RNA sequence: GGUGACCACGGGUGACGGGGAAUCAGGGUUCGAUUCCGGAGAGGGAGCCUGAGAAACGGCUACCACAUCCAAGGAAGGCAGCAGGCGCGCAAAUUACCCACUCCCGACCCGGGGAGGUAGUGACGAAAAAUAACAAUACAGGACUCUUUCGAGGCCCUGUAAUUGGAAUGAGUCCACUUUAAAUCCUUUAACGAGGAUCCAUUGGAGGGCAAGUCUGGUGCCAGCAGCCGCGGUAAUUCCAGCUCCAAUAGCGUAUAUUAAAGUUGCUGCAGUUAAAAAGCUCGUAGUUGGAUCUUGGGAGCGGGCGUCCCCGCCCUCUCGGCGGGGCCCGAAGCGUUUACUUUGAAAAAAUUAGAGUGUUCAAAGCAGGCCCGAGCCGCCUGGAUACCGCAGCUAGGAAUAAUGGAAUAGGACCGCGGUUCUAUUUUGUUGGUUUUCGGAACUGAGGCCAUGAUUAAGAGGGACGGCCGGGGGCAUUCGUAUUGCGCCGCUAGAGGUGAAAUUCUUGGACCGGCGCAAGACGGACCAGAGCGAAAGCAUUUGCCAAGAAUGUUUUCAUUAAUCAAGAACGAAAGUCGGAGGUUCGAAGACGAUCAGAUACCGUCGUAGUUCCGACCAUAAACGAUGCCGACCGGCGAUGCGGCGGCGUUAUUCCCAUGACCCGCCGGGCAGCUUCCGGGAAACCAAAGUCUUUGGGUUCCGGGGGGAGUAUGGUUGCAAAGCUGAAACUUAAAGGAAUUGACGG
RNA sequence: AGAAGACGGUCGAACUUGACUAUCUAGAGGAAGUAAAAGUCGUAACAAGGUUUCCGUAGGUGAACCUGCGGAAGGAUCAUUA
């Protein structure tokens, strides 16, 4: 059991702070590893420069190509691969664009059936993929 | 249950609930006393002196009918030992066992029993460090034990 | 080895009640057990007790009238203030109706209702209801 | 010398500290660059002048890094001030007006203030609040009513489309006023200003979680959707649209940090047999935690009414008691321990929080405001509370819990009496001589008194003693058959081995039978849900050596105790080193078989090893996959040891013991059966119970599955390896117990 | 009264060199871990998985794996008779 005397107040806070690094939300954001592993740098979003066009695979159950665009931030230059979220705004992107990727939902985790792909794309040339989907605005042709 | 061993036996001796002197006992307080100061002088040990008195001489308890403990009868007069009479015997099964280790290296066992009789041998002399039964610099030397003792 | 004695007393009749036992044995005896199981007599949580004397720490046999329900023992004395005794009162307490803290406090071993009437903390012992 | 496991020192911080912010059962977890207080800095360091105050930078000097002008001889720099640019970025405003307010500076009612105020940008965020209301017609609905469905109206509410159909309004233009330093905005208030009142609400969804379609048209495992389950391969409730519904609403969606959810960090409050998990075992220092016991009971009218309730009052001492000599009194000194604890009081910035008052037109706010004016009201009444402020420090009450002490070689308390050395004042008032035991302080001798002074001996522990008990340990010794080999003797052609064979041994006598010899192993049957040991483990006889549990105890000591980081002892088997020995078996290896192949299972050999001594290694499914100490909570029959009782049988003897049985009891073990103790996911567990009715003490240790017990560093080892021990990345499950079915060489 | 200047002292920037310590990063080659290919080879684990399985240790083998010694049942036996 765990001790219960009126001065092992030190013992229990040592005993707590040892054990809160087994779990990995504690791990995670305390160790730094993982805020210098993510490719944004602890940014909620980031720009980036499109690399190329790239079509992936889905998983098992599924059979799909989800067009992804392959992206160098502009900080750090780093390579990550970024989902393009609609039915035809892969065609909205052309070859070296400004591109304001965001993370896809959950953290660094992949998400559906995108092996690896960790985030998605919001903006391309400072114009909204929202607002090209719905003809709000166009391209700055 | 014992300190160095898985046992957990109740065998204790049980004093009776009457403090009272049993009235057939004729010994007074000095009779009990120079008994127990004769038995001191021929060398027994204040264990010893009870379990004598009691089987021979009628005397349940030395403290009942003298009002006063065995040992603080010996150390009144001032024939009580310097070595305490558990710890002199702590050392003397220390240094049998030592005595026989060095004859039989290969018994592992006895060496384990050692460890355990000396780690009781300090925890009581801490105790008699602190009741300043003992001087605070008193130390169980493994070698110079065997002339302490016997 | 043994170092609450109040702590095995309590458990012992809880044990004893929930079997159903008219009577219980609790063998170290001390003030602090003589002043609790008081404080459970005048709130009628249990009948008539007996210490037995021996010469050594003695007995006591509690006669158990059955309507008890829990007599736990918080180990730890924590120290009690009059600020706090309320969040102690809804932790352990089944309700505010019924149900005795018992803390002992300069003024004697009494429960909660009778310390904050004379307006005085102190080190929680335990509670019963 | 000083500081350190009560964590020193060192390193990191995406660290300026605090008041405070977010979340909100309680406890907590994050956040505080940011307007208030404190600190620090002015590109990085360093050094100085003046001054009360600077190591000042809108002061100077020097160096370093940048950088400006030059006639190239020199000269001049510091926006982490207000604006405003570049760069960096996911990310953040006008090179505006004014000292009118608040204050600051100055010689000072007069000057100055990018402090600060005002305006501009401003969906950071917060408060209020438009996008419509009503009436009469049609058609349903209502407990509608009138005849008892039928039909109407003496009623009510919705809905669809209409020359309805005339009432109310702002959002906009815009006059003036007001505001203000001057404006703006707001509030006032003119004239306009609503029938798709087109003066047009959006953002996300409609399989489930989760409110809303099993509509229609396209696409056809494609496009795509989808936080997770999943949808789509031609009849899509999920994609792309239309239609229609749903949610919130001037706001809604997304990404990321953080909080709750999370009792998935568990102090409150989690777990550890099988899910992830208790160290192989014991000792042990720090740490944590520790049996019982020292004043209770009796009083007074008041008194929760002696109204036996009980406001309650309780029926420490010595010193001038300040109302050299009064009882009419209450002030000076110490505590006949020291703390922890609890209550009270003091002091604890404001702002923020809670919260008192106050109709800001309500609210967020703010600290304002209210009464009358008949016009003399030649002015009256207020507020600007209060609470909390952790820990530490200060103060006064209480003394229950907890710690700590007093008298044990009395070097003890208290009353005095001796004998000893100094000394403020003395007055044996002219000074000087002074007596000053004078007053108290110096040390010491002899007394009385103290009820003279030691709580008890834990169903705590240690130790002693008694008779036993045990495959417990070490050394020596003895015996057993078997196995292998060898020597003779006999008779024989086979023997061995396998599912079947073959490799192999054999007319030299193999196998078999007999008598011997030698060596090295191993201690069968007895042998058990029996014993002992800390575990590993321990089984031929005998002797020696120490050790131990349990039991017995009217012995002794008297808390000496429990668990324990660091450290230490021991640790099967295999493995390593050195020396002996090497019968059997047998990793490696060889061969014969089997097979589709057969680096194997089977067979014949056979090295290391297996055996002993010495030295290492430190691991096992080291298992009960189950920490230790302590208490409580059912029954029953056995078993081992010790002890205590008893009808009898038996051994001898002439009787008791004493052994062997028989029937019980007690204590300590190994277990078993049983039970609706209770627990648990269940299997099951008298513990794995006494757990939301959660707290006996204390160790170790788990946090989805993998990566991985891996990499690296450190350390131990001759080596093999041991101990400590990540991350990147990947994944929606992996797992546990039970049910049904299927299947089983 | 006194300026330039000089010896010495003291704070001491800065430069050169060396050392230590932090992160980041290239690298021939080597050796792992992940995901998808009904790719090849066998069949080690699950039933007695066709040699029960598993643990520690050691050697061996294309690969799973095999074998020796000790252990566990989480076994395929809670049981086998005087
Ligand atoms: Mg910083
Ligand atoms: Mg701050
Ligand atoms: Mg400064
Ligand atoms: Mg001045
Ligand atoms: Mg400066
Ligand atoms: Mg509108
Ligand atoms: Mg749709
Ligand atoms: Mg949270
Ligand atoms: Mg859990
Ligand atoms: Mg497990
Ligand atoms: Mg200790
Ligand atoms: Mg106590
Ligand atoms: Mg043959
Ligand atoms: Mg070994
Ligand atoms: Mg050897
Ligand atoms: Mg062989
Ligand atoms: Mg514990
Ligand atoms: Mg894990
Ligand atoms: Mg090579
Ligand atoms: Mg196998
Ligand atoms: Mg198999």
């Amino acid at each position: 059991g765990k001790c219960r005397g009126l001065r092992t107040a030190r013992k229990l806070r040592s005993h707590r702070r040892d054990q809160k690094w087994h779990d990995k939300q504690y791990k995670k954001a305390h160790l730094g590893t993982a805020l210098k592993a993510n490719p944004f740098g602890g940014a909620s979003h980031a720009k980036g420069i499109v690399l190329e066009k790239v079509g992936v695979e889905a998983k098992q159950p599924n059979s799909a190509i989800r067009k992804c665009v392959r992206v160098q931030l502009i900080k750090n230059g780093k390579k990550i691969t970024a989902f393009v979220p609609n039915d035809g705004c892969l065609n909205f992107i052309e070859e070296n664009d400004e591109v304001l990727v965001a993370g896809f939902g959950r953290k660094g985790h992949a998400v559906g059936d995108i092996p690896g792909v960790r985030f998605k794309v919001v903006k391309v040339a400072n114009v909204s993929l929202l607002a090209l989907y719905k003809g709000k605005k166009e391209r700055p042709r | 249950g014992r300190m160095h061993a898985p046992g957990k036996g109740l065998s204790q001796s049980a004093l009776p609930y009457r403090r009272s002197v049993p009235t057939w006992l004729k010994l007074t307080s000095d009779d009990v006393k120079e008994q127990i100061y004769k038995l001191a002088k021929k060398g027994l040990t204040p264990s010893q002196i009870g379990v004598i008195l009691r089987d021979s001489h009628g005397v349940a308890q030395v403290r009942f009918v003298t009002g006063n403990k065995i040992l603080r009868i010996l150390k009144s007069k001032g024939l009580a030992p310097d070595l305490p009479e558990d710890l002199y015997h702590l050392i003397k099964k220390a240094v049998a066992v030592r005595k026989h280790l060095e004859r039989n290296r290969k018994d592992k066992d006895a060496k384990f029993r050692l460890i355990l009789i000396e780690s009781r041998i300090h925890r009581l002399a801490r105790y008699y460090k602190t009741k300043r039964v003992l001087p605070p610099n008193w130390k169980y030397e493994s070698s110079t034990a065997s002339a302490l003792v016997a | 080895v043994r170092m609450n004695v109040l702590a095995d007393a309590l458990k012992s009749i809880n044990n004893a009640e929930k079997r159903g036992k008219r009577q219980v044995l609790i063998r170290p005896c001390s003030k602090v057990i003589v002043r609790f199981l008081t404080v459970m007599m005048k709130h009628g949580y249990i009948g008539e007790f007996e210490i037995i004397d021996d010469h050594r720490a003695g007995k006591i046999v509690v006669n158990l009238t059955g309507r008890l329900n829990k007599c736990g023992v918080i180990s730890p004395r924590f120290d009690v203030q009059l600020k706090d005794l309320e969040k102690w009162q809804n932790n352990l307490l089944p309700s505010r109706q019924f149900g005795f803290i018992v803390l002992t406090t300069s003024a004697g071993i009494m429960d909660h209702e009778e310390a904050r009437r004379k307006h005085t903390g102190g080190k929680i012992l335990g509670f019963f209801f």
